[PDB]
């Protein structure tokens, strides 16, 4: 009854979804074949909950997911890999040619040839569910598909569904690190097109996770598998309130009424405190106060920003494991009196608390340690206004000389659409300066 | 010896479909949406939140005579007295660029009126000096030049070339020498008939190729003068295609390729105008990005002056590309040009 | 189902293509007979990109050979890998080009390109989805410089929205081989600038220097040069037929490397390259590979990068490696050498990674660059052209076949315009 559909777009989306569904299968006892021998231990078990999996009469558990990608290189690896029997064989491929880091091809030219299948599968999955609580769309700014196809699909879903929640998980471009020359253009066009369709778009930066892996986990040569595992842990911490039971369960629909004050400002940061390897799992207490303090440190942020250069607007702390409300209240009281962690003058409450009794899982062959308790912080703050501005500085430098523009106009776009995508973003920046000034009377 | 580039603006009247909704729905408050442009005077201009200045603007109720008298006289007078001058249209789909520059047999455009006045001036000056004319008419489509007067020639043979003097000259171009206004009307009508267009859409008058008409005027003495008064000159009328967004056309076939090439050519023209306007980008102006800007090498800033007629719409849906046209017009107004006399035979 | 159609024009193109198919067959595990004796499944999952399947588990290359003299075709047929090619695409004439661009583009090439286009259509219509074409030719001779350009123009007319590539062996600065190199080079560039999308410039002297200094080879034959070219030719598509963390196709590299349509001339390179007696004294890691790649001594074109600035650079890695290492190393290279990079492009590097390295190495990396220094090469021709055109040294052989001086003037003007275009962005801000 608490179900929610997941969609993944592009290479980044598919590779994050691999880790996400590996984690879900590990947590709920489902094997890669889709079976569930956990019923042997307890008769009539419900470990493979109906939130993320659909059960057939034969004992299988097919996942609720729609993997879509233009190029046939990542989905084929899933069809050949070890999870080939888990997913429904309707993993959608255009199978012809990639978007080539072009927003126009992902939106106008090639995206229009495959969107109908996506909508049909989403309709079937929605009709299977009794009442779905929202959509979880995984993508990444900078890629052609991740921008264009995500924007097109969100537009069509808002036309079709509307009031249903639509949350995002996006890999924002880093200020210095990058792997694409035309990435600022795609990011700017995406934020223009997908500002009035989403409801809460979480952001993640690759450079921040690299720094976290270097400092805490002590991995000097990480790859994308570790980043995907950390993002999987974030999403599992978010969704733990639906599958299991706890003292305070935060539903998906209650995220919005506690994190977004105004409709346009819906870009919060996400952080995971107890990132510790098995070697340093010892010599540490890992109490509620310690993890709560670690969540607010600049060094443990998963998005490259300095919260000290801005004011926190809202915070939502989702705990897991052995946690008592008194310890959480003590941690919040300790945090509030600190003068470095500022808050807006129009939010005396500030924090939302959620507690769940299921501890975090551990994937074999990973690097995260087994911890009794964990916490995930989702914070809406004004530091993000810096991260936009840098990207805007990368836009105006290139658009001034009209560089890399002939591809976009040659694949069905007008130059003016660029300028709008700047101006709207500028307005958003102004909003983040209009909601930081202290009130007067 | 230098001249000044010229810019003018025109706006169409509401169509029947939008005007009907305007009278029904939005008239009560005062889709038939509100008037964004709201022209404030003859020279300046206002938009929803800003203000600009262009030369000799026109309202939706303006007449052909007013625009002809306000844009063409310097070009006509210069071209007849040697020199060089041109005119070219700009804007987006549905802004009426093919109506003002060409017109209909009952609503004639700038071409008919300016060439008829040239013929009348030739008749008037016949007692003084003899004048002859030559004509050519071509289109640019999908990065290919096509001749609208000799369609049998293939696009393979049509190619632009230049010598050490850097003078543009098209090969195998059909240069036609007329004798009367009826003949040139026949040529113009046949060329417009053979123009590439999209009759699939409801607006079958939609042009999907850049049309270029070139008229050369030459002079010669009457009675007994010995190798005097040659004084050739060139004039060109250019009709560009629109920059319709792909969002406005869900169905996409060969029209996709046509629109892509049209937008690439328009972007090349915009880059050329921006390069010319900027002081320190004068080291090189990218004329070679498309055939269109290559053919207008001398027209832009080489040895000639031109009139940029930008066409807009009053519908509220048409906002962003109208602003793009306004910005590009502003920089097109800031480019200079030189002007020199013609060769004399001896 | 992305696939590529290969064409080979002239002696240089034919030899490079022969070595290229020799390399690719070993990469995918195919014999001279055309059967399969690989070991891994990944070699057959994307075999359709280059090869075409046949009856008895056989595989025929999708290559089209063309040259006006039959000697090179007989040499290739007598070679070891001559049987895999289908006999029906061995299109040839009888009268050679004679190192004359007019004979290859106007007189004799026109009498043979129809068959080539028929073969190209036959190969292309069998495709489920076509990514683009790729051609190998030399810009000094007559067959290459004429027929390759004519075929490129006609294919672009028939297939406008597909990628066209060229691996052109540009004329040498010092040691030439034909007296009429400048005319052929200028007339071929006049078409390449208009038609192609990725022109990979290569120079013989750079290959000789690489062979003498890096590889420490005493007697580098043409086979070694063809090997060096084939290494890069089989690296710009590794992500298009193997899995990887961050994939990349020909169009993705085209978009991230061509800021303006006329700037599509690229300098390639390959790493690791070491002597056979010095591989036990080196640690094969990402920093060593990037140091070897970005060094001017490893470039495959004579033009020095340090005489200009990089507009856009691309790096295709092959093997298992950390993305943090790659990102950190490219950022460090950009920061340290900021004088050699363009300001108005914030990030100049486009990285791609593939998980399957070559047969006998644990790591490899193909470098591509778009440098303003390439203008120098054109400038050299623009001198060697005019010194011969100001006196009409060897011009009657060209006018006797149909051409006129207008073509020569137009080609010179286009080359000078390209040089000025590069010089504009070299010193802009
Ligand atoms: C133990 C070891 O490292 O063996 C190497 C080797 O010793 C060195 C010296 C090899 C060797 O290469 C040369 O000596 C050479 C000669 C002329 C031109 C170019 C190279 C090698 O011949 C080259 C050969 O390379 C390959 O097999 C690659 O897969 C290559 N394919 C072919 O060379 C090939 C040629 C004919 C038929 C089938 C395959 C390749 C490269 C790029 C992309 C695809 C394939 C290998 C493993 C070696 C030897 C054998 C000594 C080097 O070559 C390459 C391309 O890897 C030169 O320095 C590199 C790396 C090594 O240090
Ligand atoms: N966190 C994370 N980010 C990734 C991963 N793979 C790619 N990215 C990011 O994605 C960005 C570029 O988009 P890609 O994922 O490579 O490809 P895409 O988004 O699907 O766009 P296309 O090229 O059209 O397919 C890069 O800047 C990467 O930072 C991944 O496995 N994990
Ligand atoms: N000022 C005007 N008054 C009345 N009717 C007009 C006016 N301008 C244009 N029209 C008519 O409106 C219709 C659409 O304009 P049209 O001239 O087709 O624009 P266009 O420039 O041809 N579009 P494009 O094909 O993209 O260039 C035409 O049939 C015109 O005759
Ligand atoms: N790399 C390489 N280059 C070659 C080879 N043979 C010739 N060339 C180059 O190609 C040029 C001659 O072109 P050629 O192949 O004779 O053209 P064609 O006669 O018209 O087919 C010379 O400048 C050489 O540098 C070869 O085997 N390998
Ligand atoms: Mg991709
Ligand atoms: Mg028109």
């Amino acid at each position: 009854m608490r179900e929610c559909i997941s969609i993944h777009v592009g290479q980044a989306g598919v590779q994050i979804g691999n880790a996400c569904w590996e984690l879900y299968c590990l947590e709920h006892g489902i094997q890669p074949d889709g079976q569930m021998p956990s019923d042997k231990t307890i008769g009539g078990g419900d470990d493979s909950f109906n939130t993320f999996f659909s059960e057939t009469g034969a004992g299988k558990h097919v996942p609720r997911a729609v993997f879509v990608d233009l190029e046939p290189t990542v989905i084929d690896e899933v069809r050949t890999g070890t999870y080939r029997q888990l997913f429904h064989p309707e993993q959608l491929i255009t199978g012809k040619e990639d978007a080539a880091n072009n927003y126009a091809r992902g939106h106008y030219t090639i995206g229009k040839e495959i969107i109908d299948l996506v909508l049909d599968r989403i309709r079937k999955l929605a009709d299977q569910c009794t009442g779905l609580q929202g959509f979880l769309v995984f993508h990444s700014f900078g890629g052609g598909t991740g921008s264009g196809f995500t924007s097109l699909l969100m537009e069509r879903l808002s036309v079709d569904y509307g009031k249903k929640s639509k949350l995002e998980f996006s890999i924002y471009p880093a200020p210095q690190v990058s792997t694409a020359v035309v990435e600022p253009y795609n990011s700017i066009l995406t934020t223009h097109t997908t500002l009035e369709h989403s409801d809460c778009a979480f952001m993640v930066d690759n450079e921040a996770i690299y720094d976290i892996c270097r400092r805490n986990l002590d991995i000097e040569r990480p790859t994308y598998t570790n980043l995907n595992r950390l993002i999987s842990q974030i999403v599992s911490s978010i969704t733990a309130s639906l599958r299991f039971d706890g003292a305070l369960n935060v539903d998906l629909t209650e995220f919005q009424t506690n994190l977004v004050p105004y409709p346009r400002i819906h870009f919060p940061l996400a952080t995971y405190a107890p990132v510790i390897s098995a070697e340093k799992a010892y010599h540490e207490q890992l109490s509620v106060a310690e993890i709560t303090n670690a969540c607010f440190e600049p060094a443990n942020q998963m998005v490259k920003c300095d919260p000290r250069h801005g004011k926190y607007m809202a915070c939502c702390l989702l705990y897991r494991g052995d946690v008592v409300p008194k310890d959480v209240n003590a941690a919040i009281a300790t945090i509030k009196t600190k003068r470095s962690i500022q808050f807006v003058d129009w939010c005396p409450t500030g924090f939302k608390v959620g507690i769940n009794y299921q501890p975090p899982t551990v994937v074999p062959g990973g690097d995260l340690a087994k911890v009794q308790r964990a916490v995930c912080m989702l914070s809406n703050t004004t530091a993000i206004a810096e991260a936009w501005a840098r990207l805007d500085h990368k836009f105006d430098l290139m658009y001034a000389k009209r560089a890399f523009v002939h591809w976009y106009v040659g694949e069905g776009m007008e130059e003016g659409e660029f300028s709008e995508a700047r101006e709207d973003m500028a307005a958003l920046e102004k909003d983040y300066e209009e909601v930081g000034v202290d009130s007067v009377e | 010896k230098q001249s000044s580039i010229s810019v003018a603006v025109r706006v169409r009247p509401f169509t029947e479909a939008e005007s009907n909704r305007l009278v029904k729905i939005d008239n009560d408050d005062v889709g038939g949406l509100r008037k964004i442009i709201n022209v404030v005077d003859d020279r300046m201009l206002i938009i929803a939140s800003k203000r600009f200045v262009f030369d000799r603007l026109f309202d939706e109720d303006c007449t052909q005579d007013q625009v002809y008298r306000n844009t063409t006289q310097p070009l006509l007078d210069s071209v007849l007295d040697g020199y060089n001058a041109t005119v070219f249209a700009y804007g987006a789909t549905g802004c009426g660029k093919t109506h003002t520059i060409s017109g209909t047999p009952e609503d004639p455009g700038v071409i008919f009126l300016t060439m008829k006045e040239l013929y009348n001036r030739i008749e008037e000056l016949k007692d003084t000096k003899i004048i002859d004319i030559s004509l050519s008419y071509l289109e640019i489509y999908n990065e290919t030049i096509r001749d609208l007067l000799n369609p049998m020639t293939q696009c393979k043979n049509l190619v632009i070339r230049e010598d050490a003097n850097n003078k543009i000259s098209v090969s195998n171009l059909s240069r036609h020498r007329p004798n009367s206004v009826e003949e040139v009307m026949q040529l113009i009508l046949e060329g417009n008939k053979n123009r590439t267009c999209s009759p699939t859409e409801a607006n079958a008058t939609s042009s999907r190729s850049h049309a270029v008409l070139q008229i050369n005027v030459i002079q010669k003495d009457r009675t007994g003068d010995i190798t005097e008064e040659h004084t050739f000159a060139t004039l060109s009328i250019i009709d560009l295609a629109g920059s319709e967004r792909a969002a406005a056309t869900k169905n996409r076939g060969a029209r996709l390729n046509e629109g892509a090439n049209i937008n690439k050519s328009l972007l090349a023209l915009g880059n050329c105008i921006n390069a010319l306007c900027d002081p320190r980008r004068r080291n090189h102006v990218p004329y070679r990005d498309s055939k269109l800007t290559r053919l207008l090498k001398f027209s832009l800033g080489g040895n000639c002056k031109t009139v940029m007629i930008v066409c807009v719409s009053p519908s509220s849906q048409h906002y962003d590309e109208t602003l793009n046209t306004l910005k590009y017009a502003d920089r097109a107004k800031e480019i200079k040009t030189k002007l020199i006399r013609n060769l004399e035979h001896h | 189902m992305r696939e590529i159609v290969h064409i080979q024009a002239g002696q240089c193109g034919n030899q490079i293509g022969a070595k290229f198919w020799e390399v690719i067959s070993d990469e995918h595990g195919i014999d001279p007979t055309g059967s399969y004796h690989g070991d891994s499944d990944l070699q057959l999952e994307r075999i359709n990109v280059y090869y075409n399947e046949a009856t008895g588990n056989k595989y025929v290359p999708r290559a089209i050979l063309v040259d006006l003299e039959p000697g090179t075709m007989d040499s290739v047929r007598s070679g070891p890998f001559g049987q895999i090619f289908r006999p029906d695409n061995f299109v040839f004439g009888q009268s050679g080009a004679g190192n004359n661009w007019a004979k290859g583009h106007y007189t004799e090439g026109a009498e043979l390109v129809d068959s080539v286009l028929d073969v190209v259509r036959k190969e292309s219509e069998s495709c489920d989805c076509l990514q683009g074409f790729q051609l190998t030719h030399s810009l000094g001779g007559g067959t290459g410089s004429g027929m390759g350009t004519l075929l490129i123009s006609k294919i672009r007319e028939e297939y406008p929205d597909r990628i066209m590539n060229t691996f052109s062996v540009m004329p040498s600065p010092k040691v030439s081989d034909t007296v009429v190199e400048p005319y052929n080079a200028t007339l071929s560039v006049h078409q390449l600038v208009e038609n192609t999308d990725e022109t990979y410039c290569i120079d013989n002297e750079a290959l000789y220097d690489i062979c003498f200094r890096t590889l420490k080879l005493t007697t580098p034959t043409y086979g070694d040069l063809n090997h060096l070219v084939s290494a890069t030719m089989s690296g710009v598509t590794t992500c298009l037929r193997f899995p990887g963390q961050l994939n990349a196709d020909l169009r993705k590299l085209a978009v991230n490397m061509v800021p303006f349509p006329r700037l599509h001339f690229f300098m390639p390179g390959f790493a690791p390259l070491t002597s056979r007696g010095s591989q036990q004294y080196r640690a094969l890691t990402v920093p060593e590979l990037t140091q070897q790649m970005f060094d001017s001594k490893n470039m495959m074109a004579a033009c020095d990068p340090r005489h200009g600035r990089y507009l856009t650079v691309a790096a295709i890695f092959r093997g298992r490696m950390s993305m943090k290492e790659v990102d950190e190393q490219m950022l460090n290279v950009q920061n340290k050498n900021s004088s050699y990079f363009v300001e108005w492009i914030p990030n100049n590097v486009k990285t791609a990674v593939c998980d399957i390295p070559p047969r006998g190495l644990k790591m490899s990396a193909t470098f591509i660059g778009n440098s303003t220094a390439i203008q120098e090469l054109f400038k050299r021709i623009s001198e060697q052209f005019t010194a011969m055109f100001r006196r009409k040294a060897f011009l009657h052989w060209y006018t006797g076949e149909g051409m006129d001086e207008m073509e020569f003037t137009e080609a010179e003007s286009n080359m000078n315009d390209l040089v000025s275009e590069y010089q504009q962005y070299q010193d802009a801000t």
